[PDB]
């Protein structure tokens, strides 16, 4: 089947240019259109452009001749250059066909100037059922992801988005369980930054 | 079926080509009158071993299946046969992706020949 | 560029019922209009295409109507999968435009918010800061105020707010709340109050510890 997905950077600095990537299963590439879409917070879409097989490109005047769309023909790829990026350029980024029949995973795309904090991560203890948390404080950019247990503990589980207070993200997650299955077995949440590289456990304990 | 001229203006009208990509009601019927006189049963096989078929005389090397192409593409993801139909719905679809491209109604030949630079209002007086 | 209104901006609608969704067009845009359906950390899933054209594996119950201007989505025997963002996208005119969108959420019975308050980790104070963390999870229908005390004192600096989506499971929201403090402004005090005002009640659930 056709399949697409997004590759390149996440963080960007403010006056750079960013540049993605979509990688395109099948034999279908040469023979379609093919086009890039951004969601911003707020739920707003933005049709970036696309490309045809001729070679020609059709772009939203809202970018102002900071997009180019290409095309690798011998590799099934195609990119998006978008230069002299601002932070009013974070979004989710999307590749897709033409007629909207196949679609990429998006990308988040952050722009700006902050640098790479890894998370503080912090323990949280105080009729039959008892929460638990971990607190996940002072981290850039996004995303963190939270699991607990290694992802043995799937239910009762509430890992809220995170917020942005003087460039720094700060993020929660609870998690319900049964009150004689704690303290009695371990409860771990596990919390990784794939930008900092960093993977730290907190055991939680009274 | 071959359709009247402002037969095929409603229809065409009604399936949204009125000003698809800045081309007017009139650009299409034209295209329609020199292509295929109106004939959606229009077929032409050219040297290559290709054949273009319907109201809008479009080409099995790249837009439509017809099993007998060699070294084909099927764009409009059809068989050529859904383009020999009375209802012109599919026609239309496989039209608007080639207008889609860069090369706009240059894709059609005789458009660009004998309705490009014309006044194409003419071919929806009175409908 | 088209411009396209969504109407309304939300609907809650209980299981098994129907909606109709509205997309008006600034211009005539023919029957050039296009509707997708996007859930939650997903990309955009195409439902409709040119205004009444069905799409191969979306269920039957999503039809399209209209022309001009004025478009209509309908969903016959609404599913709780059904929830999330429905936009509608013209493709008459270069740029392609999208609306601002209609936003499904699934309609039950009200509930209290399970309340949870937390101190700050002995490895947090270590560091020099000092965390006080609510929970308020699972409640209906997504309207809700926190207020903290420090020692019966209510405060508005300092607190961090967030909020989840619906949940697919249960349709229940949850929010949580952080107040951040100094090590040395967080022993100046003894009490720190979790207080949460919801529909359900006019009286706040409260939630406290000393230290
Ligand atoms: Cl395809
Ligand atoms: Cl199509
Ligand atoms: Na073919």
């Amino acid at each position: 089947d056709v399949q697409l997905q997004e590759s390149g950077p996440s963080l960007v600095k403010p006056s750079q240019t960013l540049s993605l990537t979509c990688s395109v299963t099948g034999d279908s590439f040469t023979s379609d259109y093919w086009s890039w879409i951004r969601k911003f917070p707020g739920n707003r879409l933005e049709y970036m452009g696309y490309v045809s097989y001729s070679g020609s490109t059709y772009y939203n005047p809202s970018l102002k001749s900071r997009i180019s769309i290409t095309r690798d023909t011998s590799k099934n790829q195609y990119y998006l250059d978008l230069n002299s990026v601002t932070t009013e350029d974070t979004a989710t980024y999307y590749c897709a066909n033409w007629d909207g029949d196949y679609w990429g995973q998006g990308t988040l795309v952050t722009v700006s100037a902050a640098k790479t904090t890894p998370p503080s991560v912090y323990p949280l203890a105080p009729n039959s059922m008892v929460t638990l948390g971990c607190l996940v404080k002072g981290y850039f950019p996004e995303p963190v992801t939270v699991t607990w247990n290694s992802g043995s503990l799937s239910s009762g589980v509430h890992t809220f988005p995170a917020v942005l207070q003087s460039d720094l993200y700060t993020l929660s997650s609870s998690v319900t369980v049964p009150s004689s299955t704690w303290p009695s077995e371990t409860v771990t949440c596990n919390v990784a930054h794939p930008a900092s590289s960093t993977k730290v456990d907190k055991k939680i304990v009274p | 079926k071959v359709y009247s001229r402002c037969e095929l203006a409603a229809a065409m009208k009604r399936l949204g080509l009125d000003n698809y990509r800045g081309y007017s009601l009139g650009n299409w019927v034209c295209a329609a009158n020199y292509e295929s006189s109106f004939n959606t049963q229009a077929t032409n096989r050219n040297t290559d071993g290709s054949t273009d078929y319907g109201i809008l005389q479009i080409n099995s090397r790249w837009w439509c299946d017809d099993g007998k192409t060699p070294g084909s593409k099927n764009a409009c993801g059809i068989p050529c046969s859904v383009l020999l139909r009375s209802d012109i719905t599919e026609a239309v679809r496989c039209a608007k992706r080639i207008v889609s491209d860069g090369n706009g109604m240059n894709a059609w030949v005789a458009w660009r020949n004998r309705c490009r630079g014309t006044d194409v209002s003419k071919w929806i007086r009175g409908c | 560029d088209i411009v396209l209104t969504q109407s309304p901006a939300t609907l809650s609608v209980t299981p098994g019922n129907s909606v109709s969704l509205s997309c008006r067009a600034s211009q005539s845009i023919g029957n050039n209009l296009h509707w997708y359906q996007q859930k939650s950390h997903e990309s955009p899933r195409l439902l409709i295409k040119y205004a009444s054209q069905s799409i191969s594996g979306i269920p039957s119950r999503f039809s399209g109507s209209g022309s001009g201007t004025d478009f209509t989505l309908s969903i016959n025997s609404v599913e709780t999968e059904d929830f999330g963002m429905y936009f509608c996208q013209q493709s008459n005119s270069w740029p392609y435009t999208f609306g601002g969108g209609t936003k499904l959420e699934i309609k039950r019975a009200d509930a209290a918010p399970t309340v949870s308050i937390f101190p700050p980790s002995s490895e947090q104070l270590t560091s020099g800061g000092a965390s006080v963390v609510c929970f308020l999870n699972n409640f209906y229908p997504k309207d809700i105020n926190v207020k903290w005390k420090i020692d019966g004192s209510e405060r508005q600096n300092g607190v961090l707010n967030s909020w989840t989506d619906q949940d697919s499971k249960d349709s229940t929201y949850s929010m949580s709340s952080t107040l951040t403090l100094t090590k040395d402004e967080y022993e100046r005090h003894n009490s720190y109050t979790c207080e949460a005002t919801h529909k359900t009640s006019t009286s706040p659930i409260v939630k406290s510890f000393n230290r």
